[PDB]
């Protein structure tokens, strides 16, 4: 936005491809898997006869 | 001792200035994004010193 000799451009995360948030959600998800796979090192597999 | 004599001197003063015109002198925004209610706010003026 230019007016009157002052202007200011601004460009945001934001894009056709991915969100603005999207980057700290990618994160999220990278750390969860992490976290998710590991607890379930502490509860293990199910079994049941047959 | 330096009664009929001359005196010289290389001296330092702050710089100072006053407005002799004032230009492009009001610029103007109704700032209304995450506020209650639009706002008017006067941007920078430019002054000639």
């Amino acid at each position: 936005l230019e007016v009157d000799g002052i202007t200011e451009t601004i460009g945001t995360t934001q894009s056709a491809m991915y969100g603005g948030a999207s980057a700290q959600i990618l994160q999220i998800n990278e750390d969860i898997k992490e976290l998710l796979d590991g607890l379930r090192a502490y509860f293990g597999y199910n079994m049941i006869g047959l | 001792k330096y009664e009929n004599h001359t005196v010289t001197l290389k001296i330092l003063m702050t710089l100072r200035y006053v407005v002799s015109d004032i230009l492009k002198e009001s610029r103007y925004q109704y700032t209304k994004f995450n506020q209650p209610k639009s706002k008017f706010e006067n941007l920078p003026q430019k002054l000639l010193l």
